């Protein structure tokens, strides 16, 4: 039914929005109930790229596991808080986590989420800007509960997969 | 010297003379193959079945509708045996019954079934016949269409299960396949116009069964518990729910029987260790019993990964104790719900219903 399967992770502390990010772009839901992600969860959607038909293979989480979780996958979303400066400063450590597992060739995406917290904002866009352009990341800032640039993030990210 | 007749429009009843009961029977239930209604409103036959009951009302001949409705009841039975493995035949004639026990009540004249008539409609009601032991007897007949339907749709799944959604890794046969057959089943339900609210719990029941079969399994199998099972299996059932929601029934409470299955995913992924571990365990795991939780974590096998000790698993033991669960191990794969058929008004109007050449009733009389 497709042409091309990519396999795409997310990943960043818990409560940042990886799970609504998820549910936005797949099903155009969101809960603002935390529910709990338990091992690896996963969605998929097919989107079109080119006149060809991609499947999105999103995988979302909550040590064996953590090669296969990042074994064959071409995309992934670094994802964080702009609310909240911890989720960020960790953005390091989950970056050190995907190269030491993923394939050098690996398209990555920082995401900084729940952009409509735009009056508790913690990071700003500029030096989040700056790091991902430093460590060849894209970059982009998301609101999984009012939907802005979800479909972009994902759109964008598969598009640079081909 | 004669009783004439008074002359008026089609008033949407069909006469037939008390010789030609059998061949109206053949013709219209027991020869009628689904496909030769091919282009036209679903569930004819129930109408024009019951616009013969209505001229047996109005000429007050309680002897011709016994005989009508005995002898109807009768033929689809003996279609049903005869086509006991037919899917496509047992949904066509269980949206048929229903059809007509839609049509007993919406044109019963009792007030309670006909608030939403229109005054076209109300014209139509029975005048002399209550006949709402008819209603019931369909009513059973239903039933057990109904339970022919689900062991056709588990008999053609229940092969398919296993090697579906433990064995091929997506991340002999494959989830695909299972997608495809009841894509099918959904097709056929839909283009017969069976009430939504029966094609909901038919796939509610079908779920649940995938559930059972493939926990089952977990439970006596293993060299098919692990991690990478665990994933697989929970891939596996997010692909099940998505279907769900592309044919428009993630409401049926299908997603709600598949917990357990889920669980027992996440139970094979879970870190199984720590006096943490066990805790998180007993606290996810609420659909599994003690036995099966117990059960999956004793059949545990690693791919560098360590197996579950008999203190860990005495730990869960002990937490678990304090709630009451079930003796049996198993799931009942067969288990029935009991289903609750709706009823489901149409607007269709007697008097613009006409039979098709393709059906040989031309022995009826349009009154
Ligand atoms: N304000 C706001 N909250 C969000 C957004 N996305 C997720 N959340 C909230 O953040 C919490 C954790 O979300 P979740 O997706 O479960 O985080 P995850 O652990 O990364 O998957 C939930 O309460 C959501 O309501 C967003 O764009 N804006
Ligand atoms: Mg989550």
């Amino acid at each position: 039914e497709y042409d091309y399967l990519f396999k795409v992770v997310l990943i960043g502390d818990s409560g940042v929005g990886k799970s609504n990010l998820l549910s936005r772009f797949t099903r155009n839901e969101f809960n603002l109930e935390s529910k709990s992600t338990i091992g690896v969860e996963f969605a998929t959607r097919s989107i079109q790229v080119d006149g060809k038909t991609i499947k999105a293979q999103i995988w979302d989480t909550a040590r064996a596991i953590t090669s296969a979780y990042y074994r064959g996958a071409v995309g992934a979303l670094l994802v964080y808080d702009i609310a909240k400066h911890l989720t960020y400063e960790n953005v390091e450590r989950w970056l050190k986590e995907l190269r030491d597992h993923a394939d050098s060739n690996i398209v990555i995406m920082l995401v900084g989420n729940k952009s409509d917290l735009r009056h508790l904002r913690a990071v700003p866009t500029d030096e989040a800007r700056a790091f991902a352009e430093k460590n060849g990341l894209s970059f982009i800032e998301t609101s999984a509960l009012d939907s802005t640039n979800v479909e972009a993030a994902f759109q964008t990210i598969l598009t640079e997969i081909y | 010297v004669t009783v004439q007749r008074k002359e008026k429009d089609f008033q949407g009843m069909l006469e037939y003379h008390k010789e030609d009961e059998a061949l109206l029977i053949r013709n219209l239930v027991t020869d009628l193959k689904p496909q030769m209604l091919s282009g036209t409103v679903p569930c004819l036959p129930a109408y024009i079945l019951y616009m013969c009951i209505r001229h047996a009302d109005y000429t007050n001949d309680d002897l011709k509708v016994h005989s009508l409705l005995t002898s109807t009841i009768n033929g689809i039975k003996k279609v049903l045996k005869k086509h006991n493995d037919d899917f496509e035949m047992t949904s066509f004639w269980l949206s048929n019954t229903c059809r007509l026990l839609h049509c007993l009540k919406q044109y019963s004249g009792d007030e309670g079934f006909m608030t939403q008539n229109t005054a076209k409609q109300n014209e139509h009601c029975l005048k002399n016949f209550d006949l709402t032991e008819y209603r019931q007897v369909l009513s059973d007949l239903s039933i057990q269409i109904y339970q022919q339907l689900i062991k056709i749709a588990e008999g053609v799944l229940q092969p398919m299960i296993v090697s579906a959604m433990l064995e091929n890794e997506s991340i002999s046969y494959c989830l695909e396949a299972i997608i495809r057959q009841m894509n099918a089943f959904h097709t056929v339900m839909c283009d017969q116009g069976l009430d939504p609210e029966i094609i909901l719990q038919v796939f509610k029941q079908l779920f649940y069964m995938i559930n059972a079969v493939t926990l089952n399994n977990l439970l006596l199998r293993k060299d098919v518990c692990s991690w990478s099972t665990g994933m697989q299996l929970r891939y596996n059932i997010s692909q099940l729910e998505e279907w769900l929601r592309g044919r428009n029934l993630h409401q049926s409470g299908a997603v709600q029987t598949m917990e357990p299955l889920i669980q027992a995913a996440q139970l094979l992924q879970l870190k199984k260790k720590t006096q943490e571990d066990a805790e998180a365990i007993c606290s996810l795991c609420t659909s599994l019993s003690t036995q099966q939780i117990v059960k999956i974590l004793n059949l545990y096998t690693p791919l560098f990964e360590e197996r579950v000790t008999v203190a860990f698993i005495r730990t869960i033991q002990a937490q678990l104790q304090e709630r009451n669960d079930p003796q049996q191990l198993l799931l009942d794969a067969k288990h029935m719900f009991p289903v609750l058929f709706p009823f489901n008004p149409s607007s269709l109007t007697m008097d613009s219903i006409h039979i098709p050449a393709c059906l040989n009733l031309e022995f009826l009389n349009e009154v």
